[PDB]
This record gives C-alpha cells, structure tokens and sequence, in this order.
C-alpha cells in the first residue's frame, strides 16, 4: 500500500511518461528555453525565499546532518529558477524551462497527486504582453503535438485590477478578505449587500457581475477606475491573449477577473488551462516577482497528460532459443547485425536465456525459416 | 441522468427546506419517512433529490453526485467547503456553535478535554483563543459526556438552550451563527448553470 | 549556496544529462527491459523492508499528514523494483529497468553528491550466469554507445567465498565484522595476526594476499574449503566472468573476493566498474535476493564529465526584419520556423532588439524576399 | 463509585436485554419513553449508558464506562487498542462485506471506495495488494454506487435484502461481525470483584 | 425492415419551436444559456427547432419553448 | 441531393424546410486516388431561407456533429 | 460516414461466452435464472454467446461467464 495520492507509474505509462517528459523538453528546447535540472533539496533559506505560507506547508522539512540546518523537499520549480536566475540570468531577457519530480505534503485536489512531475517554462526581463504571448505560443505547439482528442478550455484573469481597485477604494484588510471569499464562493446577493456600504463599491460589483464581458469592462467602470493607467493597461492585456488565444490557437477563452487564486505571488494576468471537466487546471500560469524583474511563465504535471495520450502499440519480438542455438558463428553474427537494426528502429527484442523466457506482452516471433529470419505475428 | 440532482439534509434543516422548494419549481411527490427511497423524483423533471445525513451533503456535492444541496454551516466548517460554492446564505435551521460545561463548575488545572463532534472546529477555536486542547470525538449525545467525565466541556449546537440546562450543563462561549446554505459543485456551477439560475433566483426572492 | 553534495545541473549539461537519461533508458528498453517509475516517497514498512542498517541512515524520513505514518525519499530504486515484480512478475523471467533521482542524507563516497540520477537494470527468475553474462553485455552496449575516451576498469568480487568459509570455520559475528574491517582496509600484517589464532585462519589470509590470482586461488585454499562445493563453483563463475569480459569486451578485469560492501544483501557474484581512477564506482551491481535476481545501477549525472553531444544550432531571427512583415509574410516565418525545430535548431523568436540567445550560432536574416540562415 | 456499562442503541440494544437480566442488571424505565442518558439497574452497582453504537469504544476506552457492548465492526474500524475484548456474545450477528452494483464492471482505476468503515476498508483492499481511494460517509452506503460516488462499498450486510433491492450485489466477505463485551484495562484490574460475576453471568448465558 | 413499418409504432415525438422574437430579444450570455438548455433537451431526444424567421414552423409541432419571467419553459400547443 | 429537391418539391410548400438523409451512393469512378465508389452519404439540407442565417445554423448543426465524435484528428475549413 | 471509420473509436467490446458444460449441469430453474441473467447483461450491451458445442467460442473472446459456487461471475480471460 503506498501512501494516498502516490502511485507507480508501470509499464506502458511508465514508457509513455518517459516519452512525453522527453518529447516536451525538446520542444521547449527547440523554442530557446535553456533547460535547468536543480536539486530535489536546498537549504529553506533559498528554497522558501518569499514563498507564501501554502507553499511553506506544502514542504517537506529535513535536516542536514553535515550542518544542522533545515532543508526542505521541494514543492515548486520555480522558486530555484530565481535563484539561477539571479546567479547566471543578467539584466536582458533570459529563458529556463524544467521538468523535475516535486512532492506536496498534501494534494491539491480530490484523490490529486502528492508527486506530480512538474515540467514549465518562464521568460524573465521582459514588462511586455509579448512575453506572455510567446509562452502561449510555446504552451499550445506542445499541447497541439500531443495529439489529444481531449478539449483544452483557457480561464483568464488579471489580479491587478482588484489589487487597484481596492488601493483607488482604500479598502482595509478585513474588507478586502471578505471580497475575496464572496469572489471564490460567487455568492452575488452578499456581494451586491456588502458593495452598497463600500466606497466604489459597484465597481467590485462590476467586477463579479460582468467581468466575464471583457470588451466593455472598462466602460462599465466608475470615472476614477477609468483614469487608472494600471487598471486601462490590464484590461487592455486580456483582450489581447484572448484575441491571439482565439484566433492562432482555435482555443475557447473564458475570463474571470475574480480569479484571486494565489494573490499573493501573482503581480498580473493569470492563466488556467483545464482539460475536458477535470476540475483542477492542467495548466497554471502567469506573471509573478523575478527578484525589479519582471517574470512570467507555467507549469504542468506531465503525469495528468498519461490518460489523454496515446503512443502507438509496441513491436515485442522474442528470437526462438532453439533456433539461435542451432547457428554456427557466422550465423549468429549476422543474427545479430539484424537484431541491432531492429533495436535502431525501436523493436523491443529479448534475447532468450531459457526456451521458457518470454517477455510480456509478446506481439511477435523472430524466427528461422528455410535460412531466412522474418518475424511473424503471434 | 441529464438534470440537476439536489442534496438535502434529513432532519431539522428537511422542515425548513420545503417552503424555499414549493416557490422554486421543486416539491417532492412522495414523503422521506413514509417511503423507504433513496432517489425522489420532484415536480419539476429536471430535479432529482436526495435525502442524506446532513454529515454527507457536502461530500456527495464535492464529488459531484449531487449537483447542489443544502447544508448546514456547522457541517460545513466541520467537512472543511474547499471543493464547494457556498452561492446563498439561506437564513433557515439558525443555530449557535457554543461550548458548554457544567453548571458552575471549575476549569480544571490542565489540558482542557473536549467531547465533540466538530473536532476541528473545535480545535481550530480553542487554537484562536491561544488554549491548548485535547480533543475527544464524539457521534451523538454530547450532553452525556460532561456529565460522566468524559470530557471538561462539549462543543455542540444551541438553538434554546433547554437540553443543556436540562442535563445541568451551561453555555460558556459563543464560536459561531449557524444556518443552513446552499452550496453548488464547481463543474455543475459550469455545466448547468441554465438549470440552475432561475432556482438560486427564486431561493433569493424566498429571503 | 547549495548543501554539499548538491549541485544544479545546468544548460547544456542538462540538455545533455536529459539526452543521456533518454538514450540509455531507450536502449534498455529495445533489450527487453520493462520500464518502471515509482514514486520518490513510500511507507516506510515497504521502501525498507529488509533494508540494511547503511540504507536506513542513508534514508531521510518524513511524516505523512494523512495517516501520522513514517515515510522515506528513497536512497535505492532496487528494493522498489522487488516490490512491483513480486506483484507483476510472476514465477518466470521478468526483466525491469528504471531512471529515477534518489536522495541520500550523507555522500557515499568522498566528495560524493546526496542526489544522484540513478539509472538500472534487472533481471528476476534465472538462477545461471548466462543472466549475469546478459546484464554485462547489455551495460557495455551502453557504455560503448557513449563514445567515451574514457575507459571503464571492472572489478569483480564473490561474497560466497567468505561467507561459506565463515561458516566453515564456524566464525562469531565479532570476529567476521573485525576481518570486514581489516579486509575494507586491506590491512595485510594485522590480518595476518589476527590469523594465527582464528580456525581456518589461512584460508582468510589467503583471499586477502593471494584473492587476485584467481585461476590458482583454489589450490591456495584447505582441503576442507576445496571440498566446498559453493566455494569450488563461486571461483569457477568468477573465471568465467573474467574471461567473458577480457574476449567479448576488450576489458581490463581484476578480481578482489574480498570485497564485502553490502554484505547484507549480494547473494554471489559482485561487480564494481570504475572510471578511469576515481575512487567511486561508476557501475555497482550484483546477485541478491526464494526468487533469483541480478542487476546493475550507476549515477546518469557522473557520465556527463566524459561525453560530449554535437555541438547545438542556437539561432535569431532578426528584430526588424520580422516586424516589418505583413501577416501571410509572418505565417510563412513562422512555418519555415517551426520546420527548422523539427530538425532540433534552437530558435528564438525576439521580443526586443536586445533579445539574444545564449551561445549564439546563427542568423536568420531576410536578403531580397528569402530567409536564409547565416553563420555570425 | 459502582460500574458504568455502555450499551449500543438501535439493532443490538433489542438482544443484549435477555443478557443482562440473567445477570441481575435489568433497566427501571424504557429508553424509549425518557430521554433520560444514564440509567438505574436493578443492581444498585451497575448504571446503565445507551449510546450511539460508534461512541461505546470510545466511553469505554476513556473509563467513563467500566465496561460495554460493541459491535465488532466497530471495534475493527475504531480500533481497539486500550481496551480487552473479553467476550464474543453472538448476537446482532452479521458480516463486513464488499458491495457494487449488479454484473457491473470494475472500472479501469484506482477503485474509490464509499464507506463508514474506511480503516476496515483500507486495511481489507490493502491485503488483497489493491490500491484504494476511500471516500468517508456516515449512512446509507447503498446510495452511493446508484449515483456514482464510489464504485464499490463496505458495509455490514446480514440477509442482503437492502443490497438487493437497490440493485447492487455483495463481491467479497472481510469478515464476520457480533457484538462484543469490552472492559477498560483499567477497571478490569481495580473493579474484578464487582466485575467477575456479571462476566459469569453473560459467559453462562450463551 | 420496411415491412415491418406497417405493423410497428414508435412513442409519439416530442417536437419543439424556440419562440423567435423571444430569443432575438436575448443578449449573448442569455443565447449561450438557452443553448445550452436546448443541447440538454436534443440529449433527451426532444427535436428542437431553433426559428430562422417568424414563421418558421416544424412540422407536427407539440410544444414551444417559450420565456416568462427570465425561465424558458415547455408548453404544449 | 436531387432527390431531396424532388421530395421537397411535392411535400415541402414554400416555407422553410429541413431534411437529413443517410444512404449508400454508387459512383462509376473514384473522386480522388483511391477513393471510395460506394460512399454511405450522410447530410443535411434546408429549403427556404434566403439568409445567411440558414448557413449558419447547418455550420452549428455540422460542428455539433463533429464535436460529438471525440476525434484527435483536426478538421480545416476553407 | 465510412471515411469518420478511422478516425473514431468506440470503447472496447465486452464479448462473453457461458460455460458450455456449467449450463447443461443446471435444472430448470437454474437456467431461467441465468438467463434472465443474461438478458440484463444483453440490454447492457454485452455480446453473450450461448454455446451450441463445447468449442464453440465466439471471436475476440474477452470474458467467461463461469458458475463458482452457486454464483455466475464474469472473469476475464
Ligand atoms: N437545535 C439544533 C439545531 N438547530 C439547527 N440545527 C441544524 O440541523 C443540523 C442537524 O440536523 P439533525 O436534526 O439531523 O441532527 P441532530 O438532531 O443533531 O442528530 P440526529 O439524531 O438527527 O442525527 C445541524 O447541522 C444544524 O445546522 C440543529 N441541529 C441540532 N440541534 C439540536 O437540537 C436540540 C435543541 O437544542 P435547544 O433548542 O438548544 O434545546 C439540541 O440537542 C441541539 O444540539
Ligand atoms: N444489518 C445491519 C446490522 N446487523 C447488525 N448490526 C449491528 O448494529 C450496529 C449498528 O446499529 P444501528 O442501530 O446504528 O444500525 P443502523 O442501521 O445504523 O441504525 P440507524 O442509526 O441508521 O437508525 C452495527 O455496528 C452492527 O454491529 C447491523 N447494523 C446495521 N445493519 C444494516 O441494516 C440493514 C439491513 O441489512 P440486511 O437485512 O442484511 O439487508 C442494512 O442497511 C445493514 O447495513
Ligand atoms: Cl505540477
Ligand atoms: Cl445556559
Ligand atoms: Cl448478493
Ligand atoms: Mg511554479
Ligand atoms: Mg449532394
């Protein structure tokens, strides 16, 4: 029995996971992402470097017993992506990607993973919507080379028109959570009650009631709102991933800028790629602090892609004991030769120790037939 | 089944729930005592209902089968709602979460033993007022518990307050306001909203 | 800073450490290997069931929340591997392959990572040497696929030897733990004192003094150890072994029957495959544990200061030029640019003037109409 | 100062009634009538507490019962670490069983598990080397597989009436369940002598 | 199978009409919503005639699919 | 198709008409290398409707279709 | 339609056979039972062979229907 949300990944899916891993990487690679593989564990003082207390009890603590000081398994990539970045990334542009095992202390959602395989991608230097535009690019050729009949929906959202919004209002703390719980609950009649005492309150009304309707959000909004550069200049970022989400990928794109997930760490637009009616997204991304450094990027489980892929079905090839042991030298050379030719090609071919030794899932036979090895069907 | 599946609460939250129904589209054919059914068919064809411990209503809607039900906060502060909408207060089945010890009797000089059913929250209020706890679960009859030493006080709820001061026990702390809500599952809230907008409107015209 | 032993894998050695992990598994796989992937955490009860007391210090332990059970990052994939064939693998031949991180909470040798991307072998259900002869051939069409100047000198063992001679000579445990400490540091005088007093002394001096000549180390042995038949037939799989390497792979052997690290868990012949002369095996494998097993493991991250890939094509494509496209002129760019990733170019697509890739190679740059890739 | 027994209320408070009287413990009032909690006996050293059946372990274990009747279904799932399971009663007898619904097919799937008995459940998938997601609930298991929480269940099954008519069909037996007579360590060593012959009493009366 | 027919019945169809001006009086999130309602009703088999004009009528039509009160209901002709 | 237009002419009058179809058609050589000469031809047809709101609602009627049938592989219009 | 044929799939048939000589051994009511059995598990889809000879074994066989101990099981081949 291995513990809840902690599985095997056997066989086929191992293979399958072992592709994909692979197969994704490269791409990332071939985009200009430069590949980094940190450490499983770090001292906390780097590993939870401003990290938001979910994170800190998402961590598994250990200690160094060269030193004594904690360490921590990590639940995140990204955090050392900062880290290499401030060591090796300099001041201009620089790409990372990554696909490494992390472990959660407790899972996400409902029977979720505790190990999942996270692999992502992040631009670091770049203040302009172009950046977010490119990891779309990049994030939609990987998930269109999958070739899943499985329906990739995009949720959008933007943390800094609330983040304005309660600034411009001057909104205390305690308001400020309970908007947010109304928000994450959807719970419209307690919303509209609540902004009827608040200062720009039915502009956090707006928000939750016709946020979804991008293209005439901002001339929903109060005089003051409207002379906010940041809140003109986010609203002006949605239209555009959506419009390029549309329109280059065929993707579905629903916006919700009520969407207040991890307030702490994002800094702007926010990305929440589902698949089918899966509840937890596939995909989470967006902008967020690479220090000023501007960040931006994603990451998945590539272990949540296993059931909505397919590889094609595997050449398992037994040469007969018998057979090969009848050859003489010469024989068993060019035998051989043909044998590393199949394994070049991917055939998956067990050399037998026994007449009894057979791999499973035997789809075929190689053998001997007046001076000729073919391989037949079983 | 295409339609909506609606999770409600067997006992006291049942009597009040069925007014809020009627001037939706919904009213049950059969009676839930009377007839030994598990899935209740409704005036409206689009509803489904179930008739659940109060305890599952919140774990059938967070799985997904039920749609949307009706639970009490208690329930759900104890089940912890992450998975679930929390979409209306419905202001029925009020109640108070509150310790209770006996009557004029003292804390004693240690660990304080608590006899419960909401164990976490329990701990989580004794947590906020910086007290150290030992928590003891409980099913039913907290009451009792006190009484044979079982625990120094209970957390429970009270409405009146008469079956604690009927078994000699007093309320001491107020932790929370208690009431039924309606809670939705989060692919439903998706899926199905057409279904589901004109009885969440009928529900807030009914308060 | 990093705790020691750990250290980031970078750029293009992690491009390389990844091309590495990926060619080897594969390889593995096309010799009928099945691959597995279990998890970095397990219960306790299973991940070091039977574990030696070096593989539970060399485990850090964690607490599950869920449960308030013990649990481990693991150290070794090998005991994993014994839990899934136990329930997979039926009573025949099963064969297991495997690449996967583990975590150790001191380094194993001097200067050693606590992080190694452990990379293995298996084979379950053959008592014969022609399984041990298999995994050999397979590790060295491996290693030969790594176009290493590097060469690999095997060391082979037999933890047979010793243990049947311990029981022979009817040893106590105080007495074989103070030879395994003497023969771990082949301390060869105190040996030889320790030897005139213990039964059979001889013979254990002979394993460590003469155990390297091993065509004549029976005839070194007593009667009563040559009468042995598991000490007859270990020294004759040794041989056997030895040759094998020597003619089919062109390999220096040389041969300690002293060697008795994991003494707890190899059942026989025993393998240690060194890198030039760094003091850690690069390749550790052997016979365990009624079900028969053989297999190898080595750290994948260790392989990259001896290989080299081809050098890569980074390429730019230029700022203005691409901005002063029409639409259909982008979506053509774009199409040409996707077919040059195809064949593994490195293509950044600018987002300012300054944008340059790391290593930079190439331009792509448009003279009269055509995009062309220029060298800088 | 006397003994305090913790009695199951509902379906195994009905067969216990007949053992107690042949021990001389017998209640005054009817549990039925008052909602009264601790009850006078007979015997002037015995009070009486009926409980909810899943609480019975837990008074007895606390000491705020000396002694109890319990199921063994909950014994299993409550875990029965600081109490001694004295005696096998044979009554309210039934069994712990797996249940789906009828000739349906397992799914391709860690199989999730709808029960009140989740550490019986656990434990029982665990020894048939099978990997479960277990979802909690606290009445009416025959539901769940017919709306599709959960593929299977565990729950105590006696005629198997109930899992016919709603459809589902039992699969695998974990084990045989009755009530049991448990007592706190801690009373069995200090209240022997009020103890032994009510222990007789009940030995002698199956 | 076609001699059959003569001698076999099916359950009478249930053949529904969206009201037209209702429907074009709604906003995008309202038609989204009525569509999805309308997809749930073809799932259960209802054939559900969305109007291209005025007049545009199924034939052997049984109910409409008509809005009162922010609620389309089904009502037989 | 052309019988569609025949049975629409006797049963369809002159309002808006919609009829689908399902059957094996017979051609005497394949359209493409290859090809099938005995297609079972599905469709659909509306008669009536001058505007391009007609269009719209086969282009809704056929997505729904091809939507239905969970397929990895990518239909392309032009 | 035959050109969707490759680029759809259907779920995986279940294909059963009833053990010829478990379904001779039974009486009367012993085979109405079963087959009501088998009537149920038709109306579901599956394709339930019942044997005319002791080697009659339908194509792509993936289930047995076997008695054990007074029970009929489905247990895959
Ligand atoms: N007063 C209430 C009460 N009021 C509202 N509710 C809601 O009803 C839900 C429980 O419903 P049930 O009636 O099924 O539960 P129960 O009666 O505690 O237990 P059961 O025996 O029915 O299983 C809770 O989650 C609350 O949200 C109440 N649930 C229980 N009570 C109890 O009713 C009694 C009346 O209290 P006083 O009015 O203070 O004497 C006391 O025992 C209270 O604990
Ligand atoms: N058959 C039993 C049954 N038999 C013996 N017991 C014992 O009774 C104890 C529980 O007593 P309860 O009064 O709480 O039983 P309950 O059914 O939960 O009663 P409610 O509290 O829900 O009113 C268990 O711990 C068992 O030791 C049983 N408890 C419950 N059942 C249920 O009774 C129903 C009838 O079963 P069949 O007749 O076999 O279908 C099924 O739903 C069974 O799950
Ligand atoms: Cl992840
Ligand atoms: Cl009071
Ligand atoms: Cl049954
Ligand atoms: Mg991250
Ligand atoms: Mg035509």
């Amino acid at each position: 029995m291995l513990p809840d949300g902690v599985a095997d990944v056997l066989f086929e899916d191992a293979h399958k996971q072992e592709v994909l891993r692979h197969q994704l990487t490269q791409q990332l690679i071939t985009h200009g992402y430069q590949l980094v593989s940190p450490p499983m564990i770090e001292f906390t003082e780097s590993l939870l470097s401003g990290a938001s207390e979910d994170l800190k009890r998402q961590t598994f603590k250990i200690i160094d017993q060269l030193t004594g000081r904690l360490m921590g398994i990590r639940a995140d990539i990204t955090p050392q992506i900062l880290r290499i970045d401030a060591h090796h990334g300099g001041d201009g542009i620089a790409r990372y990607c990554y696909a490494g095992d992390v472990i959660h202390t407790l899972p996400s959602g409902l029977f979720g993973s505790r190990t999942p395989l996270q692999l992502g991608a992040e631009i670091f230097g770049c203040e302009s919507i172009a950046a977010d535009i490119e990891l779309i690019d990049v994030l939609f050729s990987m998930i269109n080379s999958l070739d899943m009949s499985a329906v990739l929906h995009v949720d959008l959202g933007h943390v800094t028109i609330f983040k304005r919004l309660a600034e411009l209002a001057a909104l205390s703390a305690s308001d400020t959570e309970q908007l947010m719980q109304l928000y994450a609950n959807k719970n419209l009649p307690e919303l509209k009650q609540v902004c009827q005492v608040l200062p720009m309150g039915s502009d956090f009304y707006t928000l939750a009631r016709f946020g979804h309707d991008i293209a005439n959000l901002l001339g929903r909004l109060s005089e003051n709102a409207q002379q906010d550069t940041k809140i003109v200049t986010a609203i002006d970022e949605l239209q555009r991933l959506k419009a390029h989400l549309q329109v280059q990928w065929q993707c579905a794109v629903s916006i919700d800028v009520t969407e207040l997930s991890g307030y702490h760490y994002h800094t702007g637009i926010v990305f929440n790629g589902y698949i089918n009616s899966e509840t937890q997204p596939l995909v989470r991304g967006g902008r967020f602090d690479g220090m000023p450094r501007q960040a931006t990027g994603f990451s998945m489980d590539v272990s949540r892609l296993l059931a909505h892929t397919q590889l094609d079905a595997p050449f398992i090839v037994l040469i007969d004991y018998d057979a090969f042991n009848n050859l003489d030298s010469a024989q068993r050379q060019l035998l051989l030769q043909q044998v590393a030719s199949l394994r070049q090609q991917g055939y998956r071919v067990t050399m037998p120790l026994t007449a009894e030794d057979m791999p499973v899932g035997l789809t075929h036979r190689l053998s001997l037939a007046d001076n000729q090895w073919r391989l037949h069907a079983v | 089944f295409l339609g909506l599946t609606l999770a409600l609460s067997k006992g006291r939250i049942l009597e009040e729930t069925m007014p809020l129904l009627r001037a939706a589209g919904v009213e049950l054919l059969e009676d839930p005592e009377a007839s030994r059914k598990l899935i209740f068919p409704t005036s409206n064809p689009n509803v489904r209902v179930l008739i659940l411990r109060a305890s599952d209503v919140p774990t059938y809607v967070e799985h997904g089968a039920a749609d949307f039900g009706v639970a009490g906060k208690d329930v759900l502060l104890e089940h912890g709602a992450n998975h679930v909408y929390e979409l209306l207060d419905l202001k029925i089945a009020q109640c108070k979460l509150m310790t209770a010890g006996v009557k004029d009797a003292p804390l004693p000089n240690r660990r304080l033993r608590i006899a419960t059913k909401y164990v976490n929250v329990a701990r989580a209020y004794f947590a906020s007022q910086g007290q150290q706890v030992d928590v003891i679960k409980l099913y039913g009859s907290m009451e009792l518990a006190p009484l044979v030493g079982l625990g120094d006080l209970i957390v429970d709820v009270v409405d009146t307050g008469n079956t604690l001061r009927a078994n000699g026990l007093e309320a001491r702390d107020h932790i929370c306001d208690v009431s039924s809500r309606l809670i939705v599952n989060q692919v439903s809230y998706k899926r199905k909203f057409a279904l589901l907008e004109p009885i969440l409107d009928s529900f807030k015209n009914s308060i």
